[PDB]
């Protein structure tokens, strides 16, 4: 039987319904005459459940009549969504006409069990400089890559992109979690030109969306992606914000009546973090290479909320706000940043000694600046001169340019191989390149590179 | 003269790093007062803000 | 070749809240009919003062430096 | 009709009348047998409205009899205003009569139009050296002396009182807005032994007063001062703390069931500010120059009421702790204060450009403290210990003895013509002072009095 | 009449009664068939009191049986607490018996009034030399007690339970706030094996209880030290950290629901430590005099925990590793510990001006340590090496074996009045022992045993 809206403060709204006939928890429910889904998260007792819109209430009223779908938001699934741009309700938002798929999902699932689990510690190159030197990604491996705003977390994720999923043999999802138009525009067009758009299925739920769609697209995208991992097959898997979908949690939860916790936050913020993020895992069956950007809220790596994104994923990559405002770009700081791929018996004992070399050396002259910032230069012994002089090199080596960028830059893209980027570090560690100045190194990409552009200067 | 006044120089440098270590000791214990007096202002603000929040709802 | 819209400070916290709309509509109708326009919005934080009183006076529960929740959606 | 009171918590008042008589929002409200001024802020509902009284509450019981007097809170106004001290409610506390006016104004009144506005940037010369030099003044402006306890606020604005006076030939109204008593009597018997009290209407809400005076006074002595600009004069407005206008709407806001704000404020701050602050501005019927002390709570600058405070005024003038503790005085932050007068089409290139290199050399100077702290002024390069003495020398320069000020110090007080300012700082920028010692210009007029004191 | 459990949440139970036999505030209440206790914190109405438990609340239900007991938590008192370890409800927690008491007394009582003040600054006495010289302890006074673990507190403690019960005819009382399980088994061996456990009253109260327990446990102690002042004794009492009852007081007030105050603490905070330290005096019966082991937040001492209690406060006691790794026990600081009794006002010109020229001369060898240091002995002058030689005398006076270290060192104790150690004190800052060598100034009592040994 249906229900009736007695109540719509915001983008929550409580519908009472009879008390044979009250809706399950993540029920969708449609409201009559409007084109709006509302998913149930509460049963607040006496007929009255609380729930979420997914779409504007502008054109609600009280007094509407809303039926129950018997079941949860269902989105289609298959190789129908390769291709296509769906939203959170799995509705296409292109002009392409419908999805003939042949099979419905619904978006909320268990963690796979403790049985099914399954780690691999194949290596995966991309191409980056400072990526393959101090975090190697794995196959079938999470990537975190956490950065504030406007340090190059999106562009980092296109070069990952264009470096791995172009040549890739399976399937990709895209998930556009509380972001720009723009971008999701840019990106499809991008895909488009490129004909690589036939492998990949896009997912949006952009910023200016009401806070239930940013709350549910990117289940949306993982639950094609769980199909894709069913089925056999080796899945690649994009977010571009996961942290909005913790931000839309945030907006919708002291109006569902709950007490804040620290920070502003909601209460239940690791456990929300805690069931989108065990079900991304690889299992026995097929395996999901996960690639998320992170975002950091005012540089601060000690709030909660990347906080908690940090004991979720094998490789994690932070981007520095202070190396992006020095012009370096990647920007990756190389001490902050870490992976579980970083290991002896994993990628051999040459490249621990030379990631473990660069970090050694970078970390004494973080000691060293303010030093050479009161007194000067001269006040050092010769070591000191010779490792700061080095260390300047490693700081203008670490920097690339980069495909995607080059509207940005003005200059070509480069492509590095890991070993290039180990025989390359080595040669400044070793001091084979003592006489060069430390401008030939920034932005070249080979160590050929520098020696070639240090007879321009 | 000239390796008196060598002495003299390599004197006066010590004087002069023992008055710098101690106006830096100066300084760091100015900036620690003003330290504990954020650290204090934080947690006022924070749970100010969590005792406003919940009393709404 | 410029529309001013003015709220003021002495005028009522809904108006100052929903001026940037109105001036954005303004500027929405050249840009639906193939040209082009350009819009400044000289104070967004005394605009998020205004819905910060308003969210207040209707009893919804505040967040961080009592702001609403929604302020990021705003 | 009658209503009864309900309830009595603090300074607020809730008063039950008949549904058919409900009295609006300000109207006035006096109970039966005390004489007490209640003012309508809200209308709850069930013929209940909650109300601000405008005086004490102890000895009121739940029962009273409460008269409506259907219009708001009116005082007196136009000429016999003048002369007077009035309070909050226009009742004269001079113990001199009854005031002889012709019409009483209401104290709510809504901003004048956009249409209304008056233009002008002609230079007002206040006789102070750094007031004149970064921050100037303009006829019909408003000014802002921001600064935290004991920095100087009250002595600022006597010296401008005593130097605005001297060409200024209109009224003047000056309001107490939750400050000192004695500072009340000190200033009325200063004006009336020079025999300037018959151009000054007085107004006074100070810090022993219930909180509802201290929340109204100001707008008291606004409908004065407005009354004075629709008769098309130029008249002169001066407000001693309109902090304590805000800290009074704090006093009552959680008694009036409202929500807190950040840092324990009021949610309508904004909102009160602006009602209040877009009725001081000059028309095209007539002028109105405000001055207005600014209170900074702890010193810090990005608490919300000063913060909400800067953008209301043409002028801001930020004193510090730190300069004044330097023995500075009028002690004046030359890099924070700003105004819009500091413009090359208002006040000429010449005096913009000392401005702005007296404003350079103390800014690389303030770049300095922690290497001149650790390592001193020697390891500096022969241009930075150049211009760190220039500084000095500035720094020294922008202090001033004021008249005022004699009973403090007993040195007399000057007053600097405006070309004084630009040439003496003119000459101090290109080096034609660089033999003279840096306690020469100290607390002199003129830079000819810096170059007497050097012979000494 | 009996009342009935409605609300089990958490520590915080609710207790329906009659509406003519609703108990008292801070009433120990008792659960039927359970060993569970009550303390009644708040009355809400209609009968319901709202109310703390003194234990586990595992197993409980709604509608139990509660019966009142008619007065406060009421502890035994008197001699048969010496010896024995008790809770906070006063039972036995060793498993030894009952306590054979013949006094049981309530833990709530005001402070001493105005008239029963004893009045004067009479010193306390405790026979260790640097403390009786550098920071003097007051008769009703209270110490503070810094540092860290390993540099010899316990020690210290059973060295005062000692001299307080075999000199001066006294008794001690211990109560452990905040209890670890391990250190309590471990001090109640020492002190058996020191032949100090009859000397001194143990209660206890563990970390693993709930924060009640931890609340009252001082209040417990007090009340049997408050039993032995008014025998007409001189009684210690040891808190063994008075942080731990503030967080205590935190906690408890987070339980019912209190808006909390500045950095997180209860809003009762100067109240409920001054419900405990107004207590601690000296009356005209008798006196309490107690030390206070103090953990500082954050190393911040304008945090409001630390300052709230150093406004009660009368000395300081630091305790420092360089003093004990160079074999000087006790390991007292004598440069940073403080005294409000070192005063000539207080103790007389002659012992202020012996305790003011040894920390002189002490001080004067640090610098000169770090002197020699940097340039070597020979830097030095004729009078600066005499200093040196005469304040490596006066830092090995200092050191003074005790009665319950004799395992440790190998000797016999020592007590040293106070008369013996300003004459001692005063001859080697005389010069009158210059011809004495500093080995024969370690681990003496007075100035003729040093003399006595450098015969041998
Ligand atoms: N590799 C790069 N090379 C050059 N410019 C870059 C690079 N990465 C970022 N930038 C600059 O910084 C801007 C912000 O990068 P973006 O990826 O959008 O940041 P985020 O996603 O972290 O907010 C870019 O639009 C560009 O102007
Ligand atoms: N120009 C000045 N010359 C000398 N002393 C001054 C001057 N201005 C302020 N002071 C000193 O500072 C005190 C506080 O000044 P006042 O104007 O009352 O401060 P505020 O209004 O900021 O509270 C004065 O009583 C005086 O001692
Ligand atoms: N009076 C003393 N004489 C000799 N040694 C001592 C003396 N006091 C303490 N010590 C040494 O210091 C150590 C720590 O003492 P203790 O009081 O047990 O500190 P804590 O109780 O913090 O562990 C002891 O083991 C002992 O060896
Ligand atoms: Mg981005
Ligand atoms: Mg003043």
């Amino acid at each position: 039987s249906s229900g009736r809206i007695v109540q719509i403060i915001g983008a929550v709204i409580d519908v009472e319904f009879p008390r044979d006939a009250v809706p399950s928890i993540y029920e969708a429910l449609k409201v009559q005459g409007v084109e709006t889904t509302l998913e149930v998260q509460q049963q607040l007792g006496d007929g009255v459940v609380r729930s979420i819109a997914m779409g504007s209430t502008e054109g609600l009223k009280r007094g509407l009549n809303v039926d129950s779908t018997g079941a949860a938001i269902s989105v289609p699934v298959g190789k129908a969504t390769l291709g296509r741009i769906m939203d959170v309700l799995g509705n296409p938002i292109d002009e392409a006409g419908p999805i003939g798929e042949e099979e419905r999902w619904g978006i909320h699932r268990e963690a796979p069990s403790y049985a099914d689990q399954a780690g691999g510690n194949e290596l995966l190159e991309t191409g980056i400089k400072v990526i393959d030197l101090v975090c190697p990604f794995a196959k079938g491996g999470k990537v975190g890559l956490f950065g504030g705003a406007g340090v190059g977390k999106t562009v980092n994720m296109m070069e990952l992109i264009r470096n791995i999923a172009i040549e890739h043999s399976g399937y990709s999802v895209f998930a556009g979690v509380g972001e720009r138009t723009r971008e999701g525009n840019d990106f499809y067009h991008e895909m488009k030109d490129s004909n690589v758009l036939d492998k990949v299925a896009l997912v949006y739920g952009q910023m200016n969306e009401p806070p239930g769609n940013r709350l549910r697209v990117a289940l949306t995208g993982l639950t094609m992606a769980e199909k894709f991992r069913d089925e056999g097959r080796d899945v690649l898997l994009f977010i571009d914000n996961i942290y909005r979908y913790t931000l839309a949690g945030t907006e919708v939860s002291a109006l569902l009546g709950r007490m804040p916790s620290a920070v502003g936050y909601q209460p239940t913020l690791a456990e929300e973090m805690g069931v989108l993020q065990e079900r991304i895992t690889s299992t026995k069956k097929g395996s999901i290479t996960s690639i998320q950007a992170v975002y950091v809220p005012a540089d601060d790596l000690t709030d909660p909320s990347p906080a908690t994104t940090f004991a979720h994923l094998d490789a994690t990559v932070v981007l520095s706000r202070d190396i992006a405002s020095l012009g370096i770009y990647p920007a990756v700081d190389p001490l902050d940043s870490t992976s579980r791929q970083l290991d002896p018996l994993v990628i051999g004992q040459d490249h621990y000694d030379t990631a473990r070399g660069v970090q050694y050396v970078l970390q004494r002259y973080k000691e060293l600046k303010d030093i050479i910032a009161i007194l000067g230069m001269d006040e050092l012994s010769e070591a000191d001169k010779l490792l700061v002089a080095r260390a300047r090199k490693i700081q203008r080596f670490l920097s690339q340019p980069f495909f995607v960028a080059e509207v940005f830059t003005g200059s070509p893209g480069k492509y590095v191989s890991l070993k290039d980027t180990i025989a390359g570090f080595k040669g400044i560690l070793n001091g084979d390149y003592d006489h060069l100045p430390e401008q030939a190194f920034y932005m070249v990409g080979g160590i050929e590179e520098a020696v070639e552009k240090a007879k321009k200067l | 003269a000239v390796v008196e006044n060598n002495a003299c120089e390599q004197a006066a440098r010590m004087i002069a790093m023992k008055n710098a270590t101690d106006n830096a000791g100066e300084l760091i214990s100015d900036l620690q007062l003003i330290y504990n007096k954020a650290r204090q202002a934080a947690i006022t603000q924070e749970i100010s803000e969590i005792v406003g929040g919940a009393a709404a709802v | 070749n410029t529309i001013v819209v003015a709220a003021s400070a002495s005028e009522s916290a809904a108006l100052q809240y929903l001026a940037p709309y109105s001036g954005c509509t303004m500027g929405e109708y050249f840009r639906d009919r193939g040209e082009d326009a350009l819009i400044v919005y000289d104070d967004l934080s005394k605009q998020a003062v205004a819905y910060r009183q308003i969210s207040l006076l209707l009893r919804r529960p505040p967040g961080r430096e009592a702001y609403p929740g929604d302020v990021f959606y705003l």
